[PDB]
């Protein structure tokens, strides 16, 4: 049988052809695992309590996607200010007067700039950012902002103090820049969601093509969207199997398995039966562990010398 | 037949005016700058779509023109040999040329072969060959139609080591 | 947030504080010449650029021959010779703008329609 | 499609189906076959439903019926006037001694 | 609202997902309980204005008359909730001490975030009493539940004899389980158990599988 | 109580400052005081959203854009709806208002991504569903002695098979 089944997948890939990736090398990856991942897509679902809001699911898309800096930030400039509690520049005084109604500062202030649609596009409202930075650190950073009602939005920020501060500037905005996130779980990109369907029971008992939004992505992580609120966690799926194995048990692991090697070998020039395609997952996953075919997977194995 | 022939022909022609169309729009650059994707990308995506209806129009307009008593339309629908897009092609329409989804690109700088001026997007200039096997083709055609021709050729010569290996 | 070179040696300014003053000494480093500066404005970042869809406007252009030509009037000279081109800037997220120079004025205009 | 009464009214067969149908218009014993068989059809279609959770009917299997009562009719003869000679007991207990002939996995113990 | 709103109901969805652990290992539970609603947990576990206190939120649990009817052998468990972020020494010294004073063989502990390994250095201390250890980030959502997964159920040593003796197999032959994957952390089976596999097949529908747990 | 009068203080400045100039001046610190009692039922100095709101509050009396509201809230704006309003977004102004609708929307249509359509034809049937809503492709896949793949896609149902 094993001979049959290996047979039977191997000649339909030699007449197959070669955004996402396809073809034999996406078959020679999920053949030969090889943890790399070139689309590391997870579709997710959404709540079907949330059958079609669009502005829930834009919501749960803002809850997930990554953002640090980068997202947001427009402009970023930086000044020298003398006066510790007036502004040189002419438009930074209502925000002056807001933040007066503790003193050893350097006058070297920075300034940012965002915009507006960047940052309500994820329902952050630039007050809860002036006080993540001010939280993050709560002890070097003056932190000061605008209100979300204005036509500009700045942070304005000084290093207190108990020379040379222009480079110090210039690697703590470096860093500001980079590292502070905002909201999302990290490894998750730009996430776009698609209008699916799916053959739903009628409630007649009939079936229908019943529409419903999904939440799609371009990076991996598992331990986490589960967790957030407003999902599927029963539903969720990812193509990159190997984080399925880890997380769900080796069960799941094949099975997710098989979908993947169905769903290559299928995309075009289908169909092998399913008891080869099933062969040859159970053999390669018989270990408790996935095992690629490899010259050292299986190879490795308390098997005979001689083959 | 003469009027099918005819109509082959003023279909090419309202499907280059509809892409000439979206060109003028898109030179002034009102478009909808279709969701998902870049500007340029959302214009490449219309003209091809519209190639290919008006080269799936045409061909079964040659088809359903075509006589009983045609021999290669007797295979075709005997089974055997022959297709659609064997029948489409030979008489109606090659179609556009393909070099990975997208059509032929600049090699040279703004155009995509010495004989034109620069910066043009109609589809003869990028590779549309809109002639058919019968005619024979403009010879930038030609040259076209042999990068298509290449670019399987040399994707048959890779895949076939790569899945023998696999295979073993 | 250009540069203002040392004109006793042709270094750039470095930004350098008045302990006292407070003032903005642009001083050399090389020799020991100072200088005010005007603006509190020092560093200048851009994370964002949109910038150059007009580039290399030579005076000679219509000396090409792969230019096209059309048959748009120069609102300043209403010639009815032109030479267009495509946007300079090569990103892939430009625009199909077209950059109308007429030979008769010399001079750029666009046809943009909003 | 399945569902028959033979007590009730709506559901009823045509008595000409059978030449001892008539009679059995009534039976007790027959009608509880006939029930906990259509229960039985009823579990296994809540089963399909939830394996294979699309609704796809068309699925890879052993060997095909269709041709062979198609020939069975072609050989025999079937009509459209002669009642047939098929009792319900036989029926229902024919197709369970097929189901249990049916044989995989030979054995004696529990877990086979 | 700020932070307090996803602690709270993060912390009742795991004690949701703990509370079905128990149940499928077997261990009587009313059905009722697990769908407790997450404001009438927090009125059970509100201290002054929105803090739940975890320290009197665990509880003890004993297994079924099945279970025992089967198993012959299992004493009652107990689970933890400490309050640390960190993991204290003493803290789960005092833990250990008093599941051995009341005499218990399988101590359920949950941490906020990390232990520190003088704190889990003495986790295998004790036999026959066995130690395990949990992130509520790993129980904020049952595994179980997840419909790629399927029925996971356990073995007798009797049964698992009868099964090696049908066929024909010696104890090395069966397709393995790793000790450290997520399902069988879940089960808590240790080294030579046996799990029965259910899973939907799509050539017969319903399908049998055993793996071993080395 | 040093909140209290320092919430009092702004905002006896800020309608002192305004352009109707109140003679109602025991009257409009009413206003001013009610206003208080009103924010601090929210929380009254135990959360530092009262702050936020406070900050909310301040500045968009400041802002200049818009000016009218100072007007508006001398004579009218009944302030216990505006403790709990938190609709900032919802006023000064309502063109900023408008560019928030339009910037939304925007954002809503950039998120919902590629939506590749499948040119179809009516010729062949479904290999499952059986109903002809039939789409294809062209390339040829192996090597060059035989023709194209003739790739299909079923429409109706989704399907998907192929022809020689
Ligand atoms: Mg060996
Ligand atoms: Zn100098
Ligand atoms: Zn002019
Ligand atoms: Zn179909």
């Amino acid at each position: 049988v094993g001979v049959l089944a290996a047979q039977s997948i191997g000649e339909p890939a030699t007449q197959m052809t070669l955004k996402v990736t396809s073809g034999v090398p996406r078959l020679k990856e999920i053949l030969n695992v090889a943890k790399n991942m070139k689309t590391p897509s997870l579709t997710v679902y959404l709540e079907p309590g949330h059958a079609a809001d669009q502005e829930q699911a834009k919501l749960i898309r803002s809850a997930i996607e990554h953002t640090t800096l980068k997202s947001v930030t427009i402009a970023s400039e930086i000044y020298y200010d003398p006066d510790p509690r007036s502004t040189v520049i002419p438009e930074d005084e209502e925000i002056i007067q807001l933040h007066f109604s503790f003193d050893q500062q350097s006058p070297w202030l920075l300034r940012l700039e965002l915009d507006r649609a960047a940052m309500n596009d994820k329902d952050l409202t630039m007050g809860q950012v002036g006080e993540r930075i001010k939280q993050t650190f709560k002890n070097d950073l003056f932190v000061i902002w605008s209100e979300d009602n204005d036509e500009k939005l700045i942070i304005r920020c000084r290093v207190v103090r108990p020379a040379e501060e222009d480079h110090m500037l210039k690697k703590i905005e470096n860093t500001m820049l980079e590292n502070i996130t905002l909201r999302g779980v990290e490894n998750i990109e730009r996430v776009v969601m698609m209008k699916y369907d799916r053959k739903v029971p009628s409630p007649t008992g009939e079936y229908v093509k019943e529409p419903e939004w999904v939440l799609e992505t371009d990076g991996v992580n598992l331990s986490e969207v589960m967790t957030v609120p407003g999902i599927d966690p029963t539903r969720i799926y990812t193509n990159s199997f190997i984080d399925i194995m880890e997380v769900l048990g080796i069960e799941a692991g094949r099975a997710a398995l098989y979908k993947e090697v169905y769903n290559v070998i299928a995309s075009d020039g289908s169909y092998v039966n399913y008891r080869h395609m099933a062969l040859l997952v159970d053999v390669m996953t018989t270990q408790g562990g996935l095992t690629s075919v490899t010259r050292h997977g299986f190879n490795r194995s308390n098997t005979g010398a001689l083959m | 037949d003469g009027p099918t022939m005819r109509e082959i022909t003023e279909t090419i022609a309202e499907a280059k005016k509809k892409v000439l169309d979206v060109t003028k729009e898109a030179q002034a650059n009102l478009l909808t700058a279709k969701h998902g994707m870049t500007l340029r990308e959302s214009f490449e995506d219309n003209v091809v779509r519209f190639l290919n209806e008006a080269r799936d129009k045409a061909g079964r307009l040659a088809e359903v023109n075509l006589k009983d008593l045609n021999n290669v339309k007797q295979m075709v629908m005997a089974g055997s040999k022959g297709s659609f897009i064997n029948i489409a092609q030979m008489s109606a329409c090659v179609g556009q040329q393909s070099v990975e989804g997208k059509r032929i690109a600049f090699g040279f700088v703004d155009r995509t072969l010495p004989h034109f001026s620069k910066d043009d997007y109609s589809p003869e200039s990028k590779g549309f060959v809109e002639n058919s096997y019968l005619r024979g083709l403009t010879p930038q055609e030609f040259f076209f139609h042999a990068m298509g021709g290449r670019e399987g050729l040399i994707d048959t010569a890779v895949k076939t080591a790569e899945t023998g290996y696999i295979q073993r | 947030t250009t540069f203002r070179f040392c004109r006793d040696c042709n270094n750039m300014l470095y930004p350098r504080e008045d302990k006292e003053n407070n003032r903005l000494l642009f001083e050399c480093r090389t020799c020991s010449y100072v200088e005010e500066a005007g603006s509190p404005l020092v560093y200048r970042h851009e994370l964002i650029t949109n910038i150059g869809e007009t580039a290399g406007v030579v005076q000679d252009i219509g000396s090409d021959p792969t230019l096209p030509r059309s048959d748009r009037e120069c609102p300043k000279c209403h010639s009815r010779e032109n030479v267009f081109f495509q946007s300079q800037q090569r990103r892939k997220d430009t625009s199909m703008v077209l950059f109308f120079v007429c030979l008769s004025c010399s001079h750029i205009f666009t046809s943009d329609q909003k | 499609r399945y569902r028959v009464d033979l007590l009730n009214t709506d559901h009823t067969l045509d008595p000409s189906l059978l030449e001892s149908g008539s009679e059995i218009l009534g039976d007790l014993k027959l009608q509880v076959l006939l029930d906990e068989e259509y229960k039985q059809l009823v579990k296994d279609r809540k089963f399909l439903r939830e394996v294979f959770v699309d609704g796809e009917a068309n699925w890879p299997l052993p060997v095909n019926i269709r041709r062979i009562i198609q020939n069975a009719q072609q050989t025999f003869h079937i009509d459209h006037t002669k009642p047939s000679d098929l009792t319900i007991k036989d029926i229902v207990l024919g197709v369970k001694d097929l189901q249990e002939n049916l044989l995989v996995l030979r054995g004696k113990n529990e877990i086979i | 609202d700020q932070e307090n709103e996803r602690n709270i109901s993060r912390l009742w969805r795991a004690f949701r997902t703990v509370k079905e652990m128990v149940k499928d290992r077997g261990y009587f539970i009313t059905q009722e309980e697990v769908e407790l609603p997450l404001e009438d947990f927090k009125a059970k576990y509100c201290d002054s204005m929105g803090r739940p206190q975890r320290k009197m939120m665990s509880f003890q649990a004993n297994p079924t008359e099945e279970s025992i009817s089967k198993f012959p052998d299992m004493g009652s468990l107990w689970v933890e909730f400490c309050d640390e972020p960190s993991v204290g020494v003493k803290t789960m010294k005092t833990f250990v001490i008093h599941i051995q004073e009341k005499n218990f063989q399988t101590g359920i502990f949950v941490y906020q975030n990390n232990i520190t390994p003088s704190a889990m250095k003495l986790v295998p201390s004790i036999p026959p009493a066995t130690i395990e250890t949990f992130n509520e980030a790993a129980l904020v959502v049952n595994i179980t539940h997840h419909e790629l997964v399927p029925k996971h159920i356990r073995l007798s040593s009797d049964e698992k004899r009868e099964l090696l003796k049908r066929y024909r197999l010696k104890e090395s032959q069966l397709p393995r389980i790793q000790r450290a994957d997520p399902v069988a952390l879940y089960l808590g089976l240790k080294r030579g158990e046996v799990v029965k596999i259910i899973r939907k097949s799509e050539t017969s529908g319903r399908y049998a599988s055993y793996r071993i747990c080395m | 109580h040093k909140l209290r009068d320092q919430v009092l203080k702004a905002l006896y400045d800020v309608l002192a400052k305004e352009s109707e100039h109140p003679p109602q001046s025991i009257l409009h610190t009413a206003k001013a005081i009610e206003s208080e009692m009103n924010k601090v039922n929210n929380c009254d100095t135990n959360e530092a959203a009262y702050k936020a709101r406070y900050r909310i509050i301040y500045s968009n009396v400041i802002s200049k854009n818009n000016p009218d509201l100072k007007h508006k809230i001398a004579n009218g704006d009944i302030t216990p709806e505006f403790l709990a309003t938190c609709d900032a977004k919802d006023l000064a102004p309502a063109p900023l208002k408008q560019k928030i609708e339009e910037i939304a929307k925007q954002n809503l249509y950039n998120a919902q991504g590629a939506t590749i359509e499948r040119s179809v034809t009516d010729r062949f049937t479904c290999g499952k569903c059986k109903e002809k809503k039939v789409s294809y492709y062209q390339l040829q896949t192996r090597s060059a002695d035989e023709p194209l793949t003739t790739f299909c896609t079923c429409e109706a149902c989704g399907n998907r098979w192929k022809f020689s």
